């Protein structure tokens, strides 16, 4: 027997908005402010735009087969000398070029394509809050797609081994381009290094067909799994 | 230009924060949404799905597909208990990696009341009745079904009916529980014990299987979002 | 009675409440003409019959790749290259009153399952598409060392649903159980789910079937079967040319 | 050097505004929280710094805590981070009434647990006074810049 | 004259002026069906009667730790896990007119007291819930340095109110001063004070009775008794299951 | 941008301000009030409240 209770309590913070309204690091890409001929120093990094380099936005969205949402992207920008016997530097100024598929990519970091003409690019002053940017949902189809059991090329009889090969799980329909960072400034006396992380927050979010939570470490961006592949843990059948 | 003050929190980014920012793509034609089967609005509905316990963490059991099953037999009655588990739905380990513990496990706060199925796998020819119990923290936990008797019980006749459905009642002293196991917000015990016995005719299996499920009730809620314990990352 | 075309068949769960349908016009992609072959093609076929042992972990198929030697309909489905297809997933499997078990039959959106190798995403589409005969479920999983000739194909735990999720929480995917003291048959309708109105069938299978023993077979003294009766609905077809002839072995 | 450092969350680690709180029995507030942050060299002969930025993650309970000043936890997508840019104005939050009883209990004139009979002395002893109705998580802090040479 | 069931009583407070009400159906956070023994348990109990001496330094009882053992009431606060009650306490201490002295009794909602030793928090369960025989507050603090066996025990100081205030404040509690030239009893009606509808009677004492001498007793020649009686209301009690036996000495 | 002018007090924090500050647990759905005996809105309720004074305060 139950009495009569008037429930106040409401669901506000497990809607799908409320469950991803959370920057998420994405990515840290390290860069080097430093001369040009030391060979060792990244003067430019460029970084395929994706969730799957960190596990918990990942699991998050991985949830759910099919999203749709518009992205903000803020940047955290932090940087510190290397050594201490060659003089000091002024405040740096970083260029973050959003480079869509087909763009041209840098291949070094003072060649044209720094010219942004077309692709948008937020040059961050370092010490100011860290720089943001929003976009729409810009997927090709009607819906991300989390998980593509398909392939992008299906081979064709008489084709030889090579050819027709492509890697399960992989399509187009997550090619969303590069970001590519550079410090603006031309080098100091001594090397500086930063790293720019990367935050991605879903907005107006919505999720399609449900799938259970990955349960055992992720093993690359599709599905596979290698190690930890035990994850209960032991306990007797009548312990309470 | 019009006098303003920056007051504390100015240039900080709070990752909860929802602030607007310039487009980087401006003018963009969005592809439209087409009407996708399986469309969900609120994690609740997922953990309001019943999803299968994982009841038997025995050492030879545990991470195989064993784990999810209790084996009844046809021997003569007892009042012990078949199965046994507290309502931590995040935090005991049977309940913690269904999808109810794992949609908990995002939250620090939970409420409401939780379904417990139970299915029974054996033959059309076994019969026999169940006690399922749920007792409120406070007490001993039920060692025998003359305890478990006492709180809240259902009978299950397997004959009858294939599957049980047990409704644990929101009772707590506190509005909500923690999604860790903490003696102050515990919900209490879970018990099944043989009411009469299972009974099978001749030239049939003497030993089944029950399959367990639970999932949230409709006046299910969750707070305080946080991240998951059940995901890590290595180097 | 479930009628469709010329076949008939005589508990049933329609995926996420959606019946297929055709694509609205506000939804068509492709401005040709679709092709709609309609009872032809969209009839029950059925596909080899398997045996449930006591040993067996599961079963798995992918659609429409289970159907892709269908007569007509996969005659449709290699001459176009854009497909569309919902689904009746039929699985029939009876015992005595003195047998017992359970299976657990899901259909999956998307189902992706893990590979064999320490190479990502390695399977190669001949293993990924196995056709009618579909592929089966292991007990733990066995990494291929085989640098020269690697197998290349998926290695799907059972406990793991086959893709690193636990087996028991795959209920949140649209399912059936078949507890052979109540039922025989588990009836799936399963609407065309895709990020798309419609798709390439021969590179994407849209909808998984896995099968998996809930409850072990047991009987008294054995082995039964376990037939898939499967009808692609509101069948759809966009730019015919010449046939695909896809790789195989 | 403590790379990271993890506080309780809590008002009885100072006393005025405890005595302020505790001149009641219970309590229902919103909060604010305004963070200062200052710092300082600690030797004069190993270079100089870039500007900081610290990162302050709210762990409410039951989340991960940070083991390392750069391991996943850090991440922070669910958890709620404040990153603060040093020399900015000091950061500021807010948060509701979070108890989950309907109100704040400043005392608690009980147990967390009850040991029963039969029970051996380890088992059901709790703190006097120590239940988890004040249980609000932690506050995990870093310094997000790799370090310089000082 | 005030009856509650079977019992009946021949200078009164009502704390923060709120009669104990019943749980409304807006602040109900359990969902069962509430147990209302009503008189079987709403009835007065009498505790063990205390001795006030020249030498008195004060008495304390918590509620309902004060009541476990009594009768009906005590049988459903083990009962059950969750119980809210109200309190009317009747202090009665009569002298003659030749007597002179006073008693401060207070009500005081979530009367932490103060341990014995310098371990924080330290008080054991047994202790902390002495039951009806309650206990005494001191003169001065004495630190326990058994370290092989804590006494684990309150240290409650009567000036600091066994908790670190002036006993002088402590009349901002609900109180009643039985003055011996004037009175002889003292009544508080006790609403239920908690941050929840609902808790658990056995972890957490709602209230707590102190009872200190304000002015001390003197007779020109000198003993006499104080005998509390305690009368549970509005009692509501919540998930029943088997009898809770807390763990004694 | 809008045209803005920074004044003196811009960037302080003044522990009496009152002022806005962004939620961090947005949607939280708060455990509502129950109507607790004994709620207090002034100090001076307190101060109202006769206690006993300390008197005699010799060194015995
Ligand atoms: C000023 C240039 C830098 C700012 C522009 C950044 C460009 C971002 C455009 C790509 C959009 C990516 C959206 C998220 C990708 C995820 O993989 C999918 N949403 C997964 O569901
Ligand atoms: C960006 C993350 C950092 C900002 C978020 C801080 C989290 C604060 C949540 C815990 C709430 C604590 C509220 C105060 C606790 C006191 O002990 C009680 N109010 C006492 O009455």
């Amino acid at each position: 027997q139950t009495r009569h209770v008037i429930q106040k309590r409401t669901r506000s913070e497990s809607t799908v908005e409320s469950f991803f309204a959370r920057g998420a690091c994405v990515a840290i890409i390290e860069v080097d402010n430093d001369a040009p001929t030391k060979r060792a120093s990244k003067l430019f990094s460029v970084w395929k735009i994706t969730y799957k380099d960190t596990v918990q936005l990942r699991r998050k969205l991985e949830f759910f087969t099919y999203s749709r949402f518009d992205m903000e992207l803020t940047f955290v920008v932090t940087s510190n000398y290397t050594d201490a016997n060659n003089g000091h530097a002024l405040n740096q100024v970083y260029q973050i070029m959003f480079i869509p598929p087909g763009a041209p990519i840098p291949g070094k970091w003072n060649d044209y394509t720094w010219q942004t003409s077309s692709n948008p690019s937020v040059f961050y002053t370092y010490g100011a809050p860290p720089a943001r940017i929003s976009v729409p949902y810009v997927g090709i189809a009607n819906a991300y797609s989390h998980f593509y059991d398909g392939f992008a090329k299906v081979p064709l009889a008489g084709q030889a081994s090579t050819e027709g090969d492509s890697l399960y799980g992989a399509a187009s329909l997550n090619d969303f381009g590069s970001l590519a960072v550079r410090v603006v400034n031309d080098h100091n006396p001594t090397k500086l290094t930063s790293k720019i992380r990367v935050y991605m927050k879903p907005k107006h979010v919505r999720v399609w067909c449900p799938r259970p939570p990955r349960a055992v470490p992720y093993y690359g961006p599709g599905v596979d799994y290698k190690d930890g592949l035990a994850p209960l843990p032991e306990k007797g059948l009548t312990t309470y | 230009g019009l006098p303003v003050l920056n007051t504390p929190g100015s240039n900080q980014y709070l990752t909860a924060d929802n602030y607007q920012s310039p487009c980087a793509i401006p003018e963009f034609d969005v592809t439209p949404p087409i009407d996708i089967p399986g469309e969900v609005r609120n994690m609740m509905e997922l953990a309001e799905i019943d999803t299968m316990i994982p009841l038997n963490l025995t050492n030879q059991r545990k991470n195989t597909m064993d784990m999810y099953r209790v084996e009844l037999n046809d021997a003569a009655h007892s009042d012990t208990p078949i199965l046994c588990f507290s309502l931590s739905p995040a935090s005991d380990p049977r309940l913690a990696h269904t999808m109810l513990g794992e949609i908990l496990n995002y939250y620090t706060h939970w409420a409401g009341s939780l379904k417990f199925t139970f299915l029974f796998c054996g033959s059309m020819m076994a019969t026999g009745k169940l006690l399922v119990s749920y007792a409120p923290p406070g007490a001993e936990a039920p060692k025998s079904r003359k305890e478990a008797m006492l709180g809240t019980h259902v009978i299950w006749d397997i004959g009858l009916q294939s599957s049980c459905t047990m409704v644990v009642p929101w009772i707590s002293n506190t509005t909500y529980r923690l999604t860790i196991n903490d003696s102050f917000t515990e919900g209490g015990y879970i018990s099944m014990f043989y009411q009469t016995r299972v009974v099978v005719p001749l030239s049939t299996p003497r030993k089944m299987d029950i399959l367990g499920f639970v999932s949230a009730c409709n006046d299910f809620s969750v707070r305080l979002l946080r991240d998951t314990t059940h995901i890590s990352q290595e180097a | 009675q479930l009628t469709l075309g010329n076949s008939t068949i005589t508990n049933s769960v329609v995926a996420y409440g959606r019946w297929p349908e055709y694509i609205k016009d506000s939804e068509a992609n492709p401005v040709d003409q679709p092709t709609e072959p309609d009872v032809a093609a969209c009839r029950f076929y059925t596909l080899d019959t398997v045996t449930w042992r006591k040993e067996s972990r599961g079963w798995w198929w992918k659609l429409p790749d289970a159907l892709k030697d269908m007569g007509l309909f996969g005659q449709n489905m290699f001459y176009h290259y854009l497909g569309r297809a919902g689904y009746t997933v039929h699985v029939q499997c009876n015992a005595s009153k003195f047998h017992q078990g359970a299976l657990g039959v899901f259909a999956v959106p998307e189902m992706c399952l893990a590979g064999d190798s320490t190479t990502h995403m390695f399977t190669k589409y001949e293993n990924a598409n196995p056709g009618e005969k579909g592929g089966e479920f292991k007990g733990s999983f066995t990494l291929d060392t085989n640098a020269t000739n690697p197998a290349r194909n998926f290695c799907p735990v059972d406990y793991l649903f086959g893709s690193g999720v636990l087996a028991g929480n795959a209920f949140v995917y649209p399912h059936q159980i078949i507890n052979l003291r109540t039922n025989n048959c588990a009836t799936l309708v399963l609407p065309y789910v895709n990020s798309l109105s419609i798709d390439s069938m021969t590179k994407h299978n849209n909808w998984g079937i896995a099968i998996l023993p809930l409850a072990p077979l047991d009987f008294a003294t054995t082995e039964i079967p376990i037939t898939l009766t499967i009808a692609p609905m509101c069948c759809e077809f966009n730019g015919l040319r010449n046939i695909t002839v896809p790789r195989t072995q």
